């Protein structure tokens, strides 16, 4: 308390609809920071964005003890476009939250689970994406979870997984992995985007540079990229040796400011698995001499 | 730069309807570059004009750093012809040849019935002599500034006859209703042309004489009357003027100049916004140290004489002399000066009774203040420039990479300069001698290297890398000053000396109405920022997103912690539960937000700059951070706060609600121990109960009490206050932000639960007694009266101007500027030294010092009893004056009959007696009898 602000307030509502579209988010989540960077994520969109506006409705698990809280908790649900859960490792309400949700899984345009118990992850669907589609690295993380680090393994598991999809399934994947990577972000912005993210996907439908997409920023210069590309972990040493094969991609701009890069994902991950450092550079002009 | 040349420019004038920057992070160098070579009128009007509040607010601002005019403030067809017709004006200053272009410049308030610090009449002389040594068609220029105003203003010293206006110009209904079409919109509460004001009984009366094409314009008074709307249309439709100068000192097609002040980016910013305008900047007068007179040089030779006097080992009794010359000045006020002799006091509290004293004279003698009117052209001497370079001289610069003057004068003594002004506070003789001993070492060393520079002549480029500095660093006793800090120290020192010297000032409006682009630059603090050097430029504000900077928001907690720890030793040690604050734009420009980030953290909350270093966020701190409860607040936001910064408004308010919603013992958060509390009585929640940041309504500016004090028009106190809940309840809301609804039972409640109030002093020469804005926006009274308990609140002025961050009281401050600027001699003697316009500055100090008595009664009865002694009673002053300028001296009698005739000054019958005859003598003079 002393050394972590915490909020009284579980509840942002739009002062004022106006014209504006509602988007209806319940979450259930144990981090106090979390909650408050959602809250501080909806109170500026409501501000600010003018066709939009969020009621964002939540709980702490622990708040779920009572009866008080969670028959709001099944009535919000109920309304809810969107479903949040992260961090969710108590079986006692963990059952309580899919008797909550398991009725209005279809209601939902989405519900997004970051690491809980097996029983809550089972609730994650956006479109055609669930825990079922992790090729066979869904009996690996499934049973990892059981026992930050977390957040990581399901993180770099998502672009090897993509391979065996087709391509709108594996987009909904890849919109899974954004939305995880934004909210492992954890700023205002990054749960801003998350939001209009979701909205625009499945509720309410730098001129050149580097990309990877395990990296949140682009990069402007290979000094900065291969510097990054030497500290990341995921990756044998093998990849840093400078002696190993290097591909070249070259792709358009718009399909990463999009978010429409699934196979864009795949073929990053196909090559780092044979053992290729990768350099994908994008224009957002049509000449591609200049990042060549 | 492909397709305005192909070589030379195929334009006359530029119009962006981007409304962005003109190169994109903002690039503004390049931008200046590139529209300095064009060299034509660079506008702007935003898109938004063609289909909220804050996206307004940071985009406007952007422009404005390109150097931008703007020719805008349903169909199309009134904006789209407004741009066109202004932008056709613009260019016509180029197609016109010189010797029939036609130059109106405007005057306001002559005779006098802002601190612009402007000689007008002296200014313009001199712009109509540049004018003509130019060819342009200046016919019968008289002989001298005094003749020229002699053309405008008959007899204005009332010798013979009453001073009356030079008629330019009788304007029939005919004519005034024909080519003025809103006229009829006028007459709802003026009636029937030509009214009562600038008429004769059958025409409108056009004040100003014609000197072939420049027409000196007189509008002596301000929906505007008749005779306003005339003016403005003899300028437009009859004398058609091809450009009007106006001077900063208020709210058609033609441009519209304006020399302002660089020290006032906020107005000149609110200018460029509501009159179409091009603020080109002129410098206040060359500042002077106030120095000591009277009774306070007595003083300082009693305290000269104590070290002395300690060696013959007789350091007693003059230490009660000390006392009693400092409780003649009146120091017991602002000194505890306890009623003891000296004998029955150890020698410890002896020395800290003197350095105490000491201190307070010291403060008054230093203060850097402008004592006379500036002449626009006459740019300062190199001598009258070493003070200003003094406290140029006295402040570290990280982004300059220098460190003060007197910092390494300290730090050749091991001594850290923070621990001495914070021992110099304490009143500890050894620390208050060795500060003014450091600081007549920097004062020395500067005007070293000013006089070095004045006999090289102008033969070497920079006289400071050929040394005479280090000589009077080791005559005053530094020895081991580091020479390698020296060096860049006085290079920028010469640069700085060279940019206050510029003679820029005639260039700028030349620039203007040959139809060229006008170099722009940043209006603020000389001192502080350098970089508002030189003058002649269009002067504008900065991005609103790039405050506060870590440098303000740390500076900002001294100041905060400085205030709480000053408040609970004069409340038994319980800190304020809230604080009345006022926002001004002037100050945070000034500072790079200070003021603001003192509120900021008066609740534990601080800003959070984003990857490209705009600062759109704010979080609260935790309590840990804090090391006490979140005070709670009530920000009194100016309308220009408003205007250039209402994305600091909802940042603050947005800090103020998390406060409020956070999960604290209310012991520890005042601002939710109160939002509960009033929630509860209000019947709402605690965060719409948390509403504390407030305005004008949008479109209005100021209290209106200011009009009322200027106007003597109201009976008692209550009506002030009364007309301030009504003006200034506007409850800005961050969940809601284009909603500004009046909330004046929220606003009561707030400011009933007021401890204290506060306010940031801009500068020394935007003081509390120069202006009216800061006594307009004062709330102490008003909360005194809401209160149930009837306590005034304490009333405090930060003052982070010099390196030396005071926190003063209200009453001292007022005392400062009383002993520093009215009542001072070489302040009222350096105004005087001007003539007719330096009675004016007199008696606006007065008017401004009344103005304190009716919001705080902050005005000791001496400052009123001392005026009267200075100008009235000294028979050979008050003629002089009354010779010099009748209807500012009918003004200063007024002034001290109505702050007696009101209950603020106590004085013998006798002195009553003679301002009652002397406001009679006066009015025969001004009105004949």
């Amino acid at each position: 308390m002393f050394t972590n602000v915490k909020s009284t307030i579980r509840r942002v509502d739009p002062e004022a609809l106006n014209g504006r579209q509602l988007l209806k988010v319940v979450y259930v989540v144990l981090e106090s920071q979390y909650q408050s960077a959602l809250s501080a994520a909806v109170r500026n969109i409501n501000r600010t964005n003018s066709s939009l506006a969020i009621q964002l409705t939540g709980y702490l698990i622990e708040e779920l003890r009572d009866p008080e809280n969670y028959a709001n908790f099944k009535h919000d649900v109920s309304e809810a476009n969107l479903f949040i859960a992260s961090l969710i490792f108590i079986e006692d309400l963990a059952d309580k939250v899919v008797e909550a949700v398991t009725p209005y899984r279809d209601n939902l345009d989405a519900a997004i689970v970051f690491p809980s118990m097996p029983q809550v992850m089972r609730l994650n669907k956006m479109g055609s994406f669930s825990m079922a589609q992790l090729g066979q690295s869904k009996s690996a993380i499934a049973q990892f979870m059981k026992k930050q680090d977390a957040m990581l393994k399901l993180l770099r598991t998502l672009p090897t997984v993509l391979k065996y999809l087709p391509v709108e399934k594996a987009q909904d994947a890849r919109n899974f992995m954004l939305s995880f990577q934004y909210w492992l972000g954890g700023s205002q912005e990054n749960l801003e985007n998350f939001l209009l993210m979701l909205t625009d996907k499945y509720v309410y439908p730098p001129d050149m540079g580097i990309w990877h997409p395990l990296s949140m920023q682009m990069f402007e210069n290979v000094k900065d990229y291969l510097e990054w590309y030497n500290q990341r972990p995921d990756i044998s040493e093998d990849l840093k040796d400078p002696l190993a094969p290097c591909i070249g991609l070259i792709m358009q701009r718009t399909h990463l400011v999009t978010g429409d890069d699934a196979h864009y994902v795949g073929m990053v991950q196909e090559l780092e698995a044979m053992g290729a450092r990768v350099i994908c550079v994008f224009s957002g002009g049509l000449d591609f001499s200049k990042p060549v | 730069n492909e397709y305005f040349w192909d070589p030379l420019p195929i334009v006359d004038a530029v119009v962006s309807l981007t409304g962005f920057a003109l190169v994109g992070r903002q690039d503004h160098p390049r931008a200046i570059e590139s529209l300095k070579k064009l060299n034509r009128p660079y506008m702007c009007a935003l898109p938004l004009v063609f289909q909220h509040p804050i996206q307004v607010a940071l985009q406007i601002a952007i422009p404005e750093l390109d150097g931008a005019i703007e020719p805008i403030i349903i169909a199309l067809q009134d904006r789209l012809e407004a741009i066109a017709q202004r932008a056709m004006k613009w260019a016509n200053l180029r197609k016109k040849p010189k010797l029939d272009k036609k130059v109106a410049i405007t005057v306001f308030s002559f005779p006098p019935d802002t601190a612009a610090y402007l000689d007008v009449f002296g200014s313009i002389y001199e712009v109509m002599k540049g004018l003509q040594g130019n060819g342009y068609d200046v016919q019968d220029l008289p002989g001298s500034a005094k003749e020229l105003m002699e053309a405008v203003i008959h007899d204005a010293q009332a010798q013979y006859n009453s001073p009356e206006l030079n008629i330019a110009h009788r304007m029939s209904v005919e004519q005034y209703e024909r080519l003025t079409p809103y006229s009829v919109r006028l007459e709802e509460n003026w009636g029937k042309p030509p009214g009562h004001l600038n008429s004769d009984g059958q025409n409108l009366l056009i004040y100003g004489k014609e000197f072939g094409n420049v027409f000196i314009g007189v509008q002596p008074t301000f929906s505007p009357h008749h005779g306003f709307a005339a003016y403005y249309t003899y300028l437009n439709h009859i004398w058609k003027a091809d450009a009007v100068l106006h001077f900063g000192t208020e709210f058609g097609t033609i441009p519209n100049l304006y020399y302002y002040a660089a020290n006032n980016p906020s107005e000149a910013t609110i200018a460029k916004r509501r009159g179409y305008a091009s603020t080109i900047s002129y410098l206040t007068p060359p500042a002077e140290n106030a120095g000591l007179y009277k009774g306070l040089q007595e003083l300082n030779e009693l305290i000269g004489s104590y070290q002395t006097l300690k060696d013959s080992g007789r350091g007693i009794q003059i230490v009660n002399t000390i006392m009693d010359q400092a409780r003649i000045c009146n120091l017991d006020q602002d000194v505890n000066l306890p009623d003891i002799n000296a004998e029955e006091m150890d020698q410890g509290q002896r020395d800290t009774i003197v350095g105490s004293v000491y201190r307070k004279l010291m403060e008054i003698e230093s203060r850097l203040l402008p004592c006379g009117l500036h002449v626009i052209g006459q740019p300062p001497s190199a001598e009258e420039a070493i003070a200003t370079l003094v406290n140029i001289a006295s402040l570290d610069r990280e982004d300059e990479g220098i460190w003060a003057l007197p910092t390494l004068i300290a730090e050749s003594i091991g001594r850290n300069m923070e621990e001495i002004y914070r021992n110099s506070d304490k009143g500890i003789l050894a620390d208050v001698e060795l500060l003014q001993d450091i600081t007549l070492a920097t004062r020395a060393a500067v005007a070293a290297l000013v006089q070095e520079q004045i006999n090289a002549d102008g033969r070497v480029s920079f006289v400071s890398k050929l040394a005479p500095w280090v000589k009077s660093l080791c005559d005053s006793g530094y020895p081991n000053v580091n020479e390698e800090k020296l060096k860049p120290l006085f290079e920028y020192l010469e640069f700085c000396l060279e940019q206050v010297c510029a003679d820029n000032e005639f260039g700028g409006l030349l620039q203007a109405l040959e139809g060229e682009y006008v170099l722009p630059g940043p209006g603020g603090d000389p001192i502080r920022n350098p970089n508002v050097l030189p003058t002649g430029k269009n002067i504008h504000a900065l991005d609103p997103q790039s405050i506060p900077t870590l440098a303000a928001v740390q500076s900002a907690k001294v100041v905060v912690d400085r205030l709480l720890e000053r408040q609970r030793a004069e409340n038994g040690g319980n800190y304020p539960e809230t604080i009345a604050s006022v926002l001004w734009g002037t100050d945070n420009i000034k500072t790079y937000g200070e003021s603001l980030a003192q509120i900021m953290w008066m609740v534990g909350a601080k800003p959070v700059p984003d990857a490209l270093g705009r600062v759109n966020k704010i979080e609260l701190v935790p309590l840990e951070e804090l090391g006490r409860p979140r005070i709670d607040v009530v920000v009194n936001c100016s309308g220009v706060f408003r205007d250039l910064f209402i994305n600091q408004m909802n940042l603050l308010d947005q800090a103020v609600k998390l406060a409020a919603e956070a999960d604290e013992p209310l012991e520890m958060n005042f601002v939710r121990k109160h939002a509960l509390e009033q929630a509860e009585e209000m019947g709402i929640g605690v965060r719409e109960a948390a509403t504390r940041i407030f305005s004008n309504a949008s479109g209005s500016y100021s209290s209106n009490v200011n009009l009322a004090v200027e106007n003597s028009s109201w009976e008692d106190e209550s009506e002030l206050q009364e007309m301030y809940l009504k003006r200034k309840s506007f409850a800005f809301n961050s969940d809601n932000p284009g909603m500004m609804d009046q909330n004046r039972d929220m606003f009561e409640r707030a400011l009933k639960t007021a401890d204290a109030t506060f306010q940031n002093l801009d500068s020394s020469e935007i003081s509390l007694t120069d202006v009216s804005h800061y006594f307009d926006s004062d709330p102490t009274k008003l909360i005194s009266t809401l209160r149930d308990d009837g306590k005034a609140p304490a009333a405090y002025i930060a003052d982070t101007t010099t390196a030396n961050a005071q926190v003063r009281t209200l009453s001292e401050t007022v005392r400062l500027d009383a002993r520093t600027k009215l009542l001072n001699p070489k302040w009222y003697e350096g105004m005087l030294s001007h003539g007719y316009e330096g009675v004016r500055e007199l008696s606006k100090r007065l008017v401004n010092t009344m103005g304190w008595s009716a919001t705080a009664g902050a005005v000791d009865n001496w400052v009123y009893e001392d005026a009267n002694s200075t100008f009235i009673k000294d028979e050979e002053m008050c003629k002089r004056l009354m010779d010099l300028n009748p209807n500012s001296f009918r003004r200063m009698v007024s002034t001290l009959l109505e702050v007696n005739g009101r209950g603020y000054w106590e004085t013998s019958d006798e002195n009553l007696e003679r301002l009652q005859e002397l406001y009679q003598e006066v009015e025969d003079r001004i009105e004949g009898v």
